[PDB]
């Protein structure tokens, strides 16, 4: 007796406010509410040895890879930069 | 920085409602904030007037708002219904009452007058006693 | 807001005129006048579609965004900022302006002794918006480029299908028709290489633009949180001058904030101690 | 006056600016160094490829050269776009602080 | 200690309020000397 229904979404319970040029609403009681809020601060540091990944333990492959210029160095530098930025994030968040 | 090491007046930045304080907590690759906030709960209706004209002059609340339950007028703080007698200490005068739209008539109690009247009654009793010898 | 507020039928706002930012029922959608001008001022394809490039409709249709904007504006005008922090509390709009003036360090009496004037300026001020947005077109440029770029890249992504990338012919059907399998492969694979580089570039550009738009949308959400649902003491955040209040308005792929602010006008010299 | 002592003595204080410059220079320098790699072609200088090889056989090495160099510019442009986004974030923070 | 202070009178609202009472008291005394 359960089924998949499709419908126009409801924006919220309509609530007309009794506005008046001389009417005021003032609370006589309060609630102290605690709300949780989750925020990512960092991510797992990763390092990829470009030569090891592309040409694992093969010198014939490394000879061809070295013809491609500084691509592997650029990738390694980018990943080390990300790794350093992770610790910088953690320091600036938690070490106040 | 704003929510934990202090209190933020920014609306809906440190949790919903009027922010009171906050708690940081660690989490796997992240942080969890417990925002402790004040939220008004039970509102009541009142008849309000932007000003009060008592001695020809207009009166405005130093802090809060004017309210009336239909029979008496009080001044109360904005976010909590704590009515108090309209006194010269709680209000300030600004001009007369012909230009303010929506001003209403209500007496403004001045705490100095009862003290002076008690002193005057004491003085009158002392005079009457002095007429006896 | 979890609640959709409705403006009261009577419009006794103490002289303040919101008929230009509130929705009007004459329109089949609940848009206001300024929002309706904004949707016309921004120009919001098949040949893109047949190559596998599909545009998806937004989750919230413009009618729902207009409803949300109307609810926010009604809450702002009938309850001040109290509807953002919790239960919605009705309050006369003149008293709300007195609250705002008290917020900016001006004693509230200054409002009441000048209310008829302050309305007449504000009612005129909103009117100046109508003249401003209807005459000049570059004002909404902040949105137009956001459209054009997304179009332009798409067009470029289509144009990349016309390149040879070293193959003898730029049409895959032509390659299949003229060449046998072993020799057709050496052209087809070049075609995949080039077109896959093209999609790599397009997806990277889209990711970067999406990050920029996410930053801008987070800024817009922040401005909605403080400027609209409250009053911001941050200097030059919610408009120029001492911020008083704000109005959100929808627009094609964007939001328009009308920041109503207090600006001192005529000053006199005095000797101070 | 203490600032006068702080900035004039140590140099790492302005590091948050220096790393902005150096990276760009490095991002340029590597982009220049990419012109020295063969990318599989028999010679790195395109003039050598044109001089030693006829217009039929030269094309296969030249195409390798364009492939490699265009990939290099694509990487450089992507890195520049990401760095420009970061600098825009820092500039917006600076504008807010102002 | 304050630099730039200037001389000016500061009006206390209690002084005239008490001075009116003083004049009323003086008139009452003078009237009491009449019978």
């Amino acid at each position: 007796s359960q089924s998949i229904i499709a419908y126009t979404m409801s924006l919220g319970a309509e609530n007309s406010v009794a506005y008046s040029n001389n009417s005021i609403a003032i609370p006589t009681n309060f609630t102290i509410s605690v709300t949780t809020e989750i925020l990512p601060v960092s991510m797992t540091k990763t390092s990829v040895d470009c030569t090891m990944y592309i040409c694992g333990d093969s010198t014939e492959c490394s000879n061809l890879l070295l013809q491609y210029g500084s691509f592997c160095t650029q990738l390694n530098r980018a990943l080390t930069g990300i790794a350093v930025e992770q610790d910088k994030n953690t320091q600036e968040v938690f070490a106040q | 920085s704003e929510c934990v090491l202090g209190q933020s007046k920014r609306v809906d930045f440190c949790g919903k409602g009027y922010h009171l304080m906050s708690f940081p907590q660690s989490a796997p690759h992240g942080v969890v904030f417990l925002h402790v906030t004040y939220v008004p709960a039970q509102e009541k209706n009142f008849t309000t007037a932007p000003a009060i004209c008592h001695d020809g002059k207009a009166h405005f609340p130093r802090e809060g708002v004017f309210v009336s339950n239909g029979t008496h007028w009080f001044v109360t703080q904005r976010n909590f219904y704590e009515p108090q007698i309209i006194t010269t200490d709680n209000t300030f005068v600004s001009g007369n009452c012909d230009v303010v739209i929506g001003i209403v008539n209500n007496t403004v109690y001045d705490p100095l007058q009862p003290e002076l009247d008690s002193f005057k009654e004491e003085l009158d009793k002392y005079f009457k006693n002095h007429t006896s010898p | 807001v979890k609640q959709i507020y409705k403006t009261p039928p009577i419009k006794d706002f103490g002289g303040f005129n919101f008929s230009q930012i509130l929705p009007d029922p004459s329109k089949p959608s609940k848009r206001s006048f300024i929002e309706d001008l904004l949707f016309n001022k921004v120009t919001l394809i098949c040949a893109q579609k047949f190559n596998g490039l599909t545009v998806l409709p937004p989750l919230l249709t413009d009618e729902m965004i207009a409803q949300y904007t109307s609810a926010l504006l009604a809450g702002t005008i009938t309850s001040g900022w109290t509807f953002g922090a919790g239960a919605a509390l009705q309050i006369p709009f003149a008293m709300q302006m007195a609250y705002r003036f008290n917020g900016i360090g001006v004693t509230q009496n200054v409002l009441y002794e000048n209310q008829k004037l302050i309305a007449n300026q504000f009612n005129s001020a909103i009117g100046k918006i109508q003249d401003s947005l209807s005459s000049t077109a570059s004002a909404l440029g902040k949105l137009q480029n956001v459209v054009n770029q997304n179009a332009q890249a798409l067009n470029t992504l289509v144009k990349q299908l016309s390149s040879n990338f070293g193959a003898i012919s730029s049409v895959l059907n032509d390659i299949l028709s003229r060449l046998d399998k072993v020799e057709a492969e050496v052209q087809i694979d070049r075609l995949i290489t080039g077109r896959l580089q093209s999609l790599q570039t397009y997806v990277t550009q889209q990711l970067i633009r999406a990050a920029e738009i996410r930053a801008s949308a987070n800024l817009a959400a922040t401005k909605m949180s403080e400027c609209v649902l409250g009053q911001s003491k941050r200097v030059d955040f919610c408009g120029k001058g001492y911020h008083l209040m704000s109005f959100p308005q929808s627009a094609p792929h964007g939001v328009v904030f009308l920041h109503v602010t207090y600006v001192p006008a005529q000053e006199k010299n005095f000797t101070t101690a």
